[PDB]
């Protein structure tokens, strides 16, 4: 029942010094060796330090680790933050024949807000011939990446069959998002109009479509 | 030096048996007294230790994953494989085979992580639908058109416009799980409204696991 407690998010400006903790609950940190792993998103982890004080050949000297056995918290000191240091940090132990990892630290360090361009299309006739219908609402070129979608059937809000995507960074540093409303062909022609409303930073951008 | 390469299918159904094999090139499994361990990592979560093995029959497993992990070493093919039983939907993690020498030490060489996603239902073909632009689909001097990729399994799907000729303004969106199992996404491109009726735009949706390639032309809406 020995776990390694790590801060979820640690963010500081580049060029300064930070301290990342790794706290053991039951077992003492001085009992077993502590290994720190620094992993890119979408890449295999690489060991940034091991044996609690000695740096591997290839990493810079700034990655320094220290052990404070009195408080049962293992410290990793990083000085002079850079762009490539923005990664996940995990601390490792051994306990007793059972390797235990850490929670994970989000090392972090900033963009002009962008208006959410919004476009809408009605379901196609080919989809209607397949006894299906889907209303697609898309949000793009916006910042900050925090948008809320709300479908409308003329005036009644629609919640069933609503599928939306989390905002994703674009090539021009902005964000992109989507919204899908699965619907039956009979319900598409039941209402006079269908509209998707996008709320971003208080402002609302609304477009509407109709069966034509 | 030495390297680790994993194999096996990237999909598994719930309540089935997982078969992931990690092969070693440039070294020997039995020589060097080098341990071997498997480590998984869920997307957005921390690393999780599954178990470790020696070239002999010595083995150890995590208490949370006990009585479910079966790992064997075959020296003749110079590789080791891990078998998992009673796999669930919470087992979706990136599996790394970890060449590690010191049991209390470090995994100095990490293999590339294979993506494992508990497969639901079965691998099914995508349903591509055109996304017709109109007068209400344009805001200013530019217009937006695209293609809808709906009801497919499994991930991923590659969408290209005009066989890759159009890349500027093309946005590919991550998939989202529908109300019942299946996935859905779309890919759109922003073009000036003057080139609507004079330029032909064809989306190319490819689904390799289901072996389906669909080319769908996108045209402005015809009112009926």
């Amino acid at each position: 029942n020995f776990m390694l407690t790590q801060p979820h998010s640690v963010s500081e400006s580049p060029g300064k010094t930070v301290t990342i903790s790794c706290t053991g609950s039951s077992g003492s940190i001085a009992s077993n060796y502590v290994q720190w792993y620094q992993q890119r998103p979408g890449s295999a982890p690489t060991t940034v330090i091991y044996e609690d004080n000695q740096r591997p050949s290839g990493v810079p000297d700034r990655f320094s680790g220290s052990i404070d056995s009195s408080s049962n918290s293992a410290s990793l000191t990083i000085s002079g933050l850079k762009t490539e240091d923005e990664a996940d940090y995990y601390c490792q132990s051994y306990d007793s024949s059972n390797v235990v990892f850490g929670g994970g630290t989000k090392l972090t360090v900033g963009q002009p807000k962008a208006a959410p361009s919004v476009t809408l299309f009605p379901p196609s006739s080919e989809e209607l011939q397949a006894n299906k219908a889907t209303l697609v609402c898309l949000i793009s070129d916006f910042y900050p990446g925090a948008v809320t979608v709300a479908w409308k059937a003329d005036s009644s809000p629609v919640k069933a069959g609503v599928e939306t995507t989390t905002p994703s960074k674009q090539s021009n540093n902005k964000y992109a998002a989507s919204s899908y409303l699965s619907l039956t062909p009979e319900q598409w022609k039941s209402h006079r109009s269908y509209s998707c409303q996008v709320t971003h930073e208080g402002s609302t951008v609304e477009k509407t479509v109709a069966p034509t | 030096q030495v390297q680790l390469q994993e194999s096996g299918p990237g999909l598994v159904k719930p309540s089935e048996t997982l078969s992931l094999t990690c092969t070693v090139s440039g070294g020997s499994v039995s020589s060097g007294g080098y341990f071997w361990s498997w480590i998984r990592q869920p997307p957005g979560k921390g690393l999780e230790w599954i178990g470790c093995i020696y070239y002999s029959g010595s083995t150890n497993y995590n208490p949370s994953l006990k009585s479910r992990v079966t790992i064997s070493v075959d020296t003749s093919k110079d590789q080791f494989s891990l078998k998992l039983s009673s796999v669930t939907a919470a087992d979706t993690a990136v599996y790394y085979c970890a060449r590690q020498l010191w049991l209390r030490g470090r995994f100095d060489y990490w293999g590339q992580g294979t993506l494992v996603t508990v497969s639901s239902a079965s691998t099914k073909g995508p349903s591509v639908f055109p996304l017709a632009p109109s007068s209400k689909s344009t805001s200013g001097g530019t217009a937006a058109l695209g293609c809808l990729v709906k009801d497919y399994f499994p991930e991923p799907v590659t969408v290209s416009w005009n066989s890759g000729a159009l890349t500027s303004g093309v946005h590919t969106f991550p998939a989202v799980l529908q109300s019942s199992g299946l996935y859905s996404l779309s890919s759109v491109v922003t073009v000036p409204s003057s080139s609507l009726g004079t330029q032909t735009y064809i989306c190319n949706v490819n689904h390799k696991p289901s072996n389906t390639k669909v080319d769908k032309k996108v045209e402005p809406k015809s009112c009926d």
